């Protein structure tokens, strides 16, 4: 029971460490979308960065 | 005589064409200063990681 208890106390923690993982509110490992691009050049290109939900 | 007295008039419009052509360039490079900030203004708002308030 100790054990089981602890499990779920990590698998908690790990809820929280990923959904406090943004910047200025944006985040590209909470999965709250599929890809952030970037600019590349002058034009508008974009720098895409496919998201890796955690 | 009444032909070489004549071209004063001449010489007054083009110097008013002139005039003209210098106040258009000078409101020419502040339209272009203008049109290279929205540039870099439109270009900023193209990137998807932008909050809102920013955009």
């Amino acid at each position: 029971n100790a054990l089981k208890s602890d499990f779920d106390s990590l698998r908690d923690q790990i809820t929280k460490a990923a959904s406090n993982a943004k910047f200025n509110g944006v985040s590209i490992a909470d999965g709250t979308t599929t890809k952030l691009s970037f600019l590349a050049n002058s034009d508008g290109s974009a720098f895409t960065v496919t998201a890796k939900t955690l | 005589s009444a032909t070489a007295g004549s071209m004063n008039a001449v010489k007054d419009s083009l110097q008013r064409g002139q005039s003209t052509i210098d106040v258009a360039l000078a409101a020419g490079d502040t339209i272009t200063d203008l049109l290279g900030k929205m540039k870099e203004k439109a270009l900023a708002a193209s990137d998807t990681s932008l909050n809102t308030a920013s955009f």
